[PDB]
């Protein structure tokens, strides 16, 4: 039998284990104690009354849902093939362009609000990722410059054995074809977990905030809860109503993508 | 003759490129369309053709607003090499520099180890067959991502009511507890590709869980992860405006001061003379001590 | 280990690969496991492992049962058909795993993969990486693995599928060596006659998951109990022929031919059940055909396929009223050419009689070899 | 397509696993390549193919270059040694993968490969994953994609590794009749000689990234040019006796044999370059030793090992002067136990001889077959 005898202690010391985590990870999650205080919160986000910002479950919830839906999709399309080509075809200064990419990937805010910002006052002009407060032209699908998703998807494809798409080559496919109905299908966990990664990333993302024109209607659930946070008050208790909301989307989108998250892809191809 | 036609709406627009006067966006633009235009017509280039988007995107994203913040590091912005000058001379803080910068590097390290430990290991825990409650489980897991980091230091701070070495205890373990999901789902994505035969090899040669773990687990899922474990350690080491409510005040472990704000990797020990240009619009200097960030950090990634 | 098995039955579902194996292996016993593409052997060899689940039946190793028992505690070794080898290690590496596991010592371990790899003629590859191999030196690495390690029960599964005569025949005999040092348990399954009928003391001939004869190579080779195995056991498989059983005496069984001249011969086989008028299944290998020389029957036809082999010719006649063709080895080197006639003789003492169910009357001849 | 290689020679680093190849295949030619194991066969396979990238040389497919022409256009289909098989595509997906590509009609498909099928003996399995297929299955799978596929140039790896004595036939059968219909050229690698000499319209050898000897497999066997292909051409390997020179004719010389009584023998050979008192090399094949009965020199030993074969007996003779064993083969079953002894003759018209570099004197012994 595979299973292995005293199962039952492991387990059951795993179980005990990741309950505890569970606990002492949720704790400092429980934050809907500041909610619940008064469930006119719940003022009134959800349903009911006036309250001075709009309604999140209508207006920020769905900008914030469609900004990182739109975002992750393309993230994850121009990831998927980048790392194609750096990963199973050659052309030259790769290797340069490799750590190129790695040392600009990373930087900080303190130069990315204003060079950005001197960015998109300086389009003016007239195309469809308009600078300004747009929804569409900003963040949406604009975060799609990622460099972590590109080493991933490359990374992933190097697991792969070569001898798959090298038969599908020998077949008469042309690369493009070899991967869309090779590579992709036995690769697809990969694009669900950069999928999620994205979708959080966009969903939870307070900074580059350029929509700041038109800080009072539709627009980005991060601001939205960063204009909830007030000096002059420092009112929290249905600032985190927004919060708890936007918990919903990201766990819908992982479960999501958890029906497609699969094992043994791979699974008696080749031998060796 | 197709991808043709989409050029010259693009080459319209260089030339009002070149009438508003910047000539910069103007050289930008005309060089971006002319290389699409060029690998896409030319046949030969067919990694290029694959490459092109992206690399594009990345450019109008990051490249070109990091060269115009090193260049304003090059400019008064209120020069060439006076703020660099200005920056080596700095000795007012030089000695608490060398000292901040090392305790950033070492706690970066050691989150860095931290967030990748925890990350697998509850990553290999849910992949288990045995466990009853996989879905559950990994979604309460990856709950901690919920929050947008900038009120779970302040729930913290509400139940926790001192002792600098505390403080930087509590630094990690925030670190660890707000970005382990991330490591998990990476380490979820590449689990799933490790194939299932080695495992049978290694039951056939006597291992048990921990033993397997260690011999065929973590060096398979260490290989692919050592770039993003060099990206996360850039990120775990600098920071910006943002999760910033850790350390209300100045703790002052090595003469730092330090705001009402979190992370104070080399940015809060700073940010008087610093943030906002110096605190007094002097984005010059701002820019300028951020070039020498970047390029000791790129040091040390080489 | 005094491997058994009893009515172990497994399923995919609703389609059965092993159905009532009764098998029996001694202590330190060599036993080979042969049989047609897809009968069940790697799926027998995984069950006794543990590698997959045992749907009904006991599993005995060692007189301990082993049903449940984890295949890492069931103290057997085993050679996969894709070699299980680690891509992250070199071969030193993964040929000291095992060692290495198993409380390793750091100098007994570096010297027996050392001597393994020596043996193996394996000495310059001992830090390339799998990707940098070639097939055969996988499948020896394999090898060189599970012998490093020192099983219980060697559970080898066709290990010399990529390898030259040569090479195969020097792994043989190294193998030998090893079996007659340690006096170990050990499993075989191959598709190498001449590996089978040297590297034996007794033989499982599995037929669509069920065990269709047990015994010596030369018993196999001789008395075969079956037609499946009859027509399994030989490199060439042997000529059947369908014919008219005419009369029956006391210990010999009397045919007739489907040739014109229906001539009838006298074989001496058992007499039991044999029914006047039965369509019987005579068969006659390849080897024992006669030349034409030997007064007998005679089966003159018209050849249509010759084979050179630079030891033997293979040479296929096609009698005439005969669906099949008759092949026939000759010694040496022989100049037949195709469309010509010739004639072959049947010595009455080498026939088997294969009733309609597929069952064989038991040969009465006593063969050489065989007690 | 005809297919030739021009000084091609492909260095890992430092490692030349290919020097200075000169092959060249006519249009419809079934070279078949064997050599030991990892001396390069799959190597050149893949550059002919494209996989691989040649260092050096030009590969000529079709009287064009194909040095830098991609693997899609050069028109090889090639079956792996591996069963490169898609596991998201279940067996008739997998097979018509090439055909689907090619923008071929569903009915064209689904005959073509109903019809390969049939001979691949894989109906019931057709509408299955790889992940559920025994390796039997997996390698007939992986046949059976190219014999779907029509591609003008056949690079088989290797196909029947893993397959019974009887499928194993019949795949030989089938590849054959596909050959002779189609009329395309099919390169085969192999470690089966009955597969060599069966199917071969041109042999090669290869030796450590080396050709040996090209040539008929008659030829091969009968005539081998060194002490390599002479080993290595036919299994068991021939015997070697290390000999003295005493006397070399106009065309046959005398070496002196090693045995106590010096017994020297003429033996039919070129006389050309071989000096009175040279340290040659003696070899007899297993299968041409005489019986001690009717000869005129014998070879008295000691048995050592007898493995019975059944259809033959193999007997290992531990000659007093020689320090190998000769192989010995004779027909049918003798019982001959260990540590008695055993006397043979040698037939001086069937003996190489070789030089101490390993070129071996031409025979001048007009054997039968070859022309
Ligand atoms: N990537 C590699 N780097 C270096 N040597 C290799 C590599 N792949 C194979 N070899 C070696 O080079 C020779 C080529 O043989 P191989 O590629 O295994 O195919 P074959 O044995 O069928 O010719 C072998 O000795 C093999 O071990
Ligand atoms: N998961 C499975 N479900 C159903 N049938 C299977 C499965 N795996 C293998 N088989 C079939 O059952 C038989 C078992 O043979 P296999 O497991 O391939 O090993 P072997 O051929 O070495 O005995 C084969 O006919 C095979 O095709
Ligand atoms: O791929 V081989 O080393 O069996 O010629
Ligand atoms: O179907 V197999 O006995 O070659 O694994
Ligand atoms: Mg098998």
């Amino acid at each position: 039998m595979v299973q292995p005898k005293s199962q039952k202690a492991r387990l059951f010391i795993t179980h005990l284990l990741l309950l505890l985590f569970i606990a002492a990870i949720m704790f400092p999650l429980l934050m809907v104690v500041a909610i619940s205080l008064r469930q006119g919160n719940f003022v009134e986000q959800a349903d009911g009354r006036i309250t001075p910002p709009p309604f999140p479950v209508l207006l920020w919830l769905w900008n914030s849902v469609k900004v990182a839906g739109i975002s992750a999709i393309g993230i994850v399309a121009l990831s998927t093939t980048c790392a194609y080509a750096f990963a199973r075809m050659r052309f030259p200064g790769k290797a340069t362009l490799l750590k190129g990419m790695l040392i600009f990937q990373m930087f900080p805010a303190v130069l990315s609000l204003v060079a950005l910002y001197a960015l998109f006052d300086r389009l003016g002009e007239y195309i469809p990722f308009i600078g300004l407060n747009t929804h569409g032209g900003v963040i949406f699908a604009y975060l799609g410059g990622i460099a972590l998703h590109v080493w991933t998807i490359k990374g992933y494809f190097e697991t792969i054995d070569s001898s798959l798409e090298e038969a599908a080559a020998l077949d008469g496919a042309t690369p493009w074809q070899a991967f869309r109905l090779v590579l992709l299908p036995l690769s697809v966990p990969i694009l669900a977990v950069v999928f999620i990664l994205s979708f959080i990333a966009a969903i939870t993302e307070v900074p580059v905030a350029s929509l700041l024109l038109r800080d009072v209607n539709s627009y980005t659930l991060a601001v939205g809860m960063q204009q909830y946070l007030n000096p002059q008050n420092y009112l929290w208790g249905d600032f985190a109503a927004a919060a708890v909301m936007s918990a919903l989307p990201i766990t819908i989108v992982f479960l999501l993508a958890q029906r497609w998250l699969v094992n043994g892809l791979t699974a008696g191809g080749v031998k060796g | 003759s197709v991808l043709g036609l989409l050029g010259l709406l693009v080459g319209y627009l260089v030339v009002l490129m070149y009438a508003q006067g910047e000539y910069l966006f103007a050289i930008t633009t005309l060089i971006l369309s002319s290389a699409g235009l060029y690998i896409f017509a030319n046949r030969k280039a067919y990694a290029w053709r694959y490459v092109y988007p992206g690399m594009a995107g990345m450019g109008l994203f990051v490249l070109f607003p990091l060269v115009c913040t090193i260049a304003i590091a090059f400019t008064n912005y209120s020069t060439g090499w006076k703020n660099f000058t200005r920056v080596f001379t700095d000795e007012g803080i030089q000695k608490p520099f060398l000292a901040i910068f090392v305790w950033t590097v070492v706690f970066s390290l050691i989150t860095v180890f931290l967030t990748v430990a925890v990350g697998m290991v509850l990553a290999c825990l849910v992949q288990w067959e045995a466990l009853r409650g996989k879905a559950v489980y990994r979604v309460l897991l990856i709950l901690p991502y919920a929050v947008p980091s900038f009120i779970s230091i302040l729930i913290f701070k509400g139940l926790f009511n001192s002792d600098p070495t505390t403080a930087r205890t509590m630094l990690i373990i925030v670190n660890t507890w707000l970005g382990y999901p991330y490591m998990m789902i990476l380490c979820m994505g590449l689990l799933k590709a490790i194939p299932d035969d080695l495992y049978e090899a290694s039951a056939m040669d006597g291992a048990g869980p921990f033993q397997n773990f260690f011999k065929i687990t973590l060096p398979l899922l260490i290989k692919p992860l050592t770039p993003l474990m060099i990206a996360s350690f850039a990120f775990n080491f600098n920071n910006f405006v943002l999760i910033q409510l850790l350390t209300n005040g100045g703790p002052d472990r090595l003469g730092t001061t330090t705001p009402a704000g979190y992370t104070d990797l080399l940015v809060n020990y700073t940010y008087r003379i610093a943030f906002e240009g110096g605190g007094g619009q002097d984005f010059g200097l701002a820019a300028a001590i951020a070039t020498l960030i970047f390029l000791l950090v790129g040091a040390l990634a080489i | 280990a005094s491997v058994q098995l009893q009515n172990v039955t497994k399923a995919w579902g609703e389609v059965v690969v092993s159905k009532d194996i009764n098998l029996d292996i001694h202590e330190g016993e060599f036993v080979v496991f042969v049989g047609p593409s897809g009968c069940g052997k790697s799926t027998l060899l995984r069950m006794i492992a543990g590698l997959e689940t045992i749907t009904s039946g006991d599993l005995f190793i060692g007189e301990k049962r082993m049903n449940d028992t984890p295949p890492a505690e069931r103290g057997v070794g085993m050679v996969f058909q894709s070699y299980a080898l680690y891509p992250h290690l070199s071969v030193a590496e993964n040929m000291s795993f095992g060692l290495k596991l198993a409380g390793a010592k750091k100098e007994v371990i570096n010297q027996r993969v050392n001597q393994v790899a020596e043996v193996l003629q394996l000495a310059h590859l001992l830090d390339r990486k799998p990707k940098a191999l070639s097939g055969g030196q996988r499948q020896r690495v394999a090898i060189g693995r599970t012998l490093v390690a020192e099983p219980s029960v060697f559970l080898l599964d066709e290990p010399l599928s990529n390898l030259d005569a040569a090479l195969r025949v020097q792994m043989r005999i190294e193998i030998s060596r090893l079996h007659k040092r340690l006096g170990r348990t050990m499993i075989y399954v191959t598709h190498d006659q001449v590996e089978a009928m040297t590297l034996a003391d007794k033989i499982v001939v599995l037929d669509a998951g069920r065990v269709a004869q047990v015994g010596k190579p030369l018993e196999l080779y001789h008395y075969p109990a079956d037609r499946f195995v009859a027509g399994f056991i030989g490199s060439p498989k042997m000529n059947f022929l369908p014919v008219k059983v005419t009369a029956t005496a006391i210990d010999q069984v009397q045919v007739e031919l489907p040739m014109p001249n229906r001539q009838q011969v006298w074989l001496p086989v058992e007499s039991r059940d044999v029914q006047v008028g039965a369509n019987m299944s005579l068969g006659i290998r390849p080897e024992h055909l006669l030349p034409s020389d030997i007064a007998d029957v005679i089966l003159e036809g018209e050849v249509q396929v010759v084979e050179q082999l630079g030891n033997e010719t293979q040479i296929h006649i096609q009698i005439p009223s005969i669906r099949q063709n008759l092949v026939y080895r000759q010694n040496d080197v022989v100049l037949v050419e195709e469309g010509a006639t010739f004639a072959i003789g049947l010595p009455p003492e080498r026939c088997h009689l294969f009733r309609e169910d597929g069952t064989a009357c038991r040969r009465l001849h006593k063969e050489p070899g065989v007690a």
